């Protein structure tokens, strides 16, 4: 009745991993000397990876061991070592509060200076943009072109010195870069002004992701690069022509749909094998970036179709169909952040529609937007409380095949509905 | 058959500085005069006595640090010499199995559990005044120090079976056998076969119970074969155990456990070093002020309570299982 | 000259006193009549011994746990360890 495992022990120098055939239906204190003799204080015991070590009174089949599992030698977790008792309350306050890392030091001041700098940049952009839009002035663009150039040369200057302040400054620098490229060629807020702003944002994101050392930032830079290219494309199409009668929103919805379904081919476009634990992480981040744009562009036009009142009901269908299309791809993506973006696309849609109906002064479907968001948080609560409904290991196979075919058909329907809504087929 | 042991000398644990720690007495409650406000509206007052209180509490923090160091050294020695009853399966392979010499201060002393060892340092104040009333915050802090620091917390105690000569446990049917098995494994782990031996009386001895004494090399006599086991002191009759013990009993120490409450308990003594263990059914109710030697112990769920007129004497018990002690003896039987 | 070990057969490791310099062709049906294809003694997680060989040359000592398992098809499976 034997079972074969592989045991893992790392205490001396590195770690040894060895196959063996342990006899089952014996308590583990009898076969622990065998494995301890093989792969080699405190009494050790076998442990599943990521769990408490096995109690020695149990056997390998009462607790569950499969043929081929990976078992690690871990110490017995016995208990806590006699917590201290002091009665002088002053000594009980100086002694028991040392688990605080409370030393001020020249390492909290660095985080304070970095956060103070990012706060300065964001509040200067906010002050000057609010001064430019609440008045008519040319000192606002003056100080924005000052601060944005300051952040770009600062993020480029401190790059090979700390590499954490560099990418953080480069992430927060694309808000004043967006403002400075948004205020040029003034007009009255412009149609090509958002073209220039998105061009500057995508250009600066490409510069920084080209010069970034490693990960933790490739996701946000790739996301803002793809949505900068998308807004640049649709603003070029709405600036070099005159047709703007809700042609922006459907084009952005189709662009978000394209960068959502063709995200695997698009995400590997940017790319001894020893630098593999870097590379795939970078590639994973690139994936998430495009999927973030697959929401963001996919909500940015999705507001513009339902922007004004009394709009066409095909736009009302295509925004909910785009929501269900970007929410029914929440099971094909392996990672957690991609699934989180694709599930939060509907939440972002309801919040952006609520702020649209607040800005447009409607106040009647804004409460309906809150109601749809209440429906979304209620279905989140239903999926979270009893953790059995949203599980593919309890759903039968042809039923999930039919739901997959529903998700295959639902994201093909919005393309001709867009083609008839714009007037391409109504010629 | 067996392997060979070489008696390498014992490692030394960090010893307790068994001395006499003295604390200076608190100050003498100095009479502050009320400030007589005509010399108070112009800006031995309370400032001098508060500075002297802060000086005394700094001194009390220093002596609290010293007492905590003494308690840390004492618990380090007691955790070196009495490990938790799971570590001692890894002992009998390495160079620390037969380590307790009779010259070392731990010898034939057995771990029963963890409770409040009373801190064998002194902690004596040199209070010499004739009931002069002390300062109400310095003396309160010293009284708070001399009552919660003079008792160490849950530390491995010792059931010293070199000066008791009768361990007559009472309690449940097999839960008393847990504590008996635990400290009898503690006994046979640390001390040589030539320094102590172990004997058994039991009715159902080779039945998954006490049969784990099959492999113990301490059940031997010199020069008798008996087929497979050397002597196998484990028998079923206490008188037949005594006549099995009659050349061995007349210093190689002994530890004789009995399982029968009836069938003439303590028919060996009443000796001069032989200490017997027994499990009795029920307690004596009015035992005539029981001796420091030969105590009474009742095994609760986690308490090993002593008999003193209930003085629990162990806060958390150490209970070994049967197959655990079987593994201890099975690892032990290789060496001699 | 005798060595008393515990033997796994399905558990209940028995207490059998095996001879030292004797072939296992007699002791294997002896242990089969005590505790219970060709079977053999083996250390826990180890290769089985030769069926004619002696215990003291392969070196088991009092307190070992020996298990009864079938002799394999020839290889000893020398446990290639990846460090």
């Amino acid at each position: 009745p034997i079972v074969r495992v592989a045991v893992l022990a790392a205490g001396d120098d590195g770690g040894r991993l060895t196959e063996m055939a342990l006899p089952s239906e014996l308590p583990l204190r009898e076969i622990l000397p065998a494995v301890q003799r093989i792969v080699q204080p405190v009494r050790l015991s076998l442990a599943p990876i990521g769990g408490a070590p096995f109690s020695l009174d149990a056997t390998l089949d009462t607790v569950g061991v499969v043929d081929g599992d990976l078992l690690a030698l871990q110490a017995v977790p016995s208990g806590p070592p006699a917590p201290r008792i002091v009665e002088d309350i002053a000594d009980a306050a100086v002694i028991f509060s040392e688990a605080r890392r409370r030393q001020w030091g020249p390492t909290h001041i660095a985080r304070g200076a970095a956060l103070a700098l990012i706060g300065l940049i964001l509040v200067g952009t906010g002050l000057s943009v609010a001064h430019r839009v609440i008045t008519g002035d040319l000192l606002g663009q003056f100080i924005v072109s000052g601060i944005a150039l300051a952040t770009v040369i600062a993020a480029l200057a401190v790059r090979n010195r700390s590499a954490v302040l560099a990418t953080s400054l480069a992430v927060t620098a694309l808000v004043p870069v967006a403002a400075a490229f948004a205020l040029g060629v003034p007009g009255d807020f412009g149609a090509p002004n958002v073209l220039l702003a998105a061009a500057g944002v995508a250009a600066w994101s490409l510069i920084s992701m080209a010069g970034s050392p490693d990960d933790r930032g490739i996701a946000v830079f790739t996301a803002t690069a793809v949505t900068g290219v998308g807004v640049l494309l649709v603003a070029g199409a709405a600036s070099l022509w005159v047709i703007s009668s809700d042609v922006i929103g459907c084009a952005l919805v189709l662009l978000g749909l394209i960068v959502t379904v063709q995200a695997a081919q698009l995400s590997a476009m940017w790319a001894v094998l020893a630098d593999l634990p870097r590379r795939v992480r970078v590639s994973q981040a690139h994936q998430t970036g495009v999927i973030a744009a697959g929401v963001l562009l996919g909500v940015a036009g999705s507001v513009a179709l339902v922007s004004s009142a009394n709009a066409s009901p095909w736009a009302w269908y295509i925004v909910v169909a785009a929501a269900a299309g970007a929410a029914l791809r929440a099971r094909v993506w392996d990672s957690a952040a991609c699934k989180a973006w694709l599930l939060g696309h509907s939440y972002l849609l309801a919040v952006a529609l609520l702020v649209a109906f607040v800005i447009g002064d409607r106040y009647q479907a804004a409460l309906w937007a809150l109601a749809a968001l209440a429906v979304l948080v209620l279905v989140w609560i239903v999926a979270a409380l009893n953790p059995k409904i949203a599980s593919p290991d309890t759903y039968s196979l042809p039923m999930r095949r039919m739901v997959g075919f529903l998700a295959t058909g639902l994201d093909a329907s919005l393309i001709p509905v867009m083609a008839l809504l714009v007037g391409l087929f109504s010629l | 058959s067996r392997l060979i042991f070489e008696h390498q000398r014992r490692l030394t644990p960090p010893t307790t500085r068994k001395g006499t720690i003295t604390i200076e007495p608190p100050p003498q409650l100095p009479r502050v005069v009320p400030p007589s406000l005509l010399r108070r509206v112009l800006p031995m007052r309370t400032e001098e006595v508060d500075a002297e209180r802060a000086d005394y509490l700094r001194y009390l923090s220093v002596v609290r640090d010293n007492v905590r160091a003494h308690a840390a050294e004492q618990r380090a020695a007691l955790e070196w010499s009495h490990p938790e009853p799971e570590v001692l399966a890894t002992i009998p392979g390495t160079r620390r199995q037969w380590e307790r010499d009779p010259r070392d201060r731990d010898f034939l002393v057995l771990r029963a559990g963890r409770h409040d060892v009373p801190l064998d340092a002194a902690l004596k104040v040199k209070d010499t005044a004739d009931e002069i009333d002390l300062e109400p915050v310095a003396h309160s802090a010293l009284r708070g120090l001399l009552d919660v620091q003079r008792t160490v917390r849950d530390a491995p105690t010792g059931l010293d079976v070199a000066k008791l000569a009768r361990i007559t446990v009472i309690g449940e049917a097999d839960e008393a056998r847990a504590a008996i098995r635990a400290w009898i494994a503690q006994a046979v782990t640390w001390h040589d076969p030539t320094m102590l031996g172990v004997a058994l009386a039991a009715p159902d001895l080779e039945s998954g119970d006490w049969s784990w004494l099959k492999w113990l090399p301490h059940v031997d006599v010199p020069n008798e074969a008996d087929g497979v086991g050397p002597a196998r002191y484990l028998t079923t009759s206490t008188a037949e155990l005594r006549e099995r013990l009659a050349p061995a009993l007349a210093l190689k120490h002994l530890l004789v456990v009995l399982d029968d409450p009836d069938a003439d308990p303590d028919d060996i003594a009443r000796l001069t070093g032989v200490t017997v263990i027994h499990r009795t059914t029920e307690l004596p109710n009015r035992e005539q002020y029981p001796d420091p030697e030969r105590p009474i112990l009742r095994v609760a769920d986690g308490r090993i309570e002593r008999w003193q007129v209930w003085q629990p004497c162990v806060d958390v018990a150490d209970a070994m299982s049967a197959a655990e002690a079987a593994h201890i003896a099975r690892r032990l039987s290789r060496w001699d």
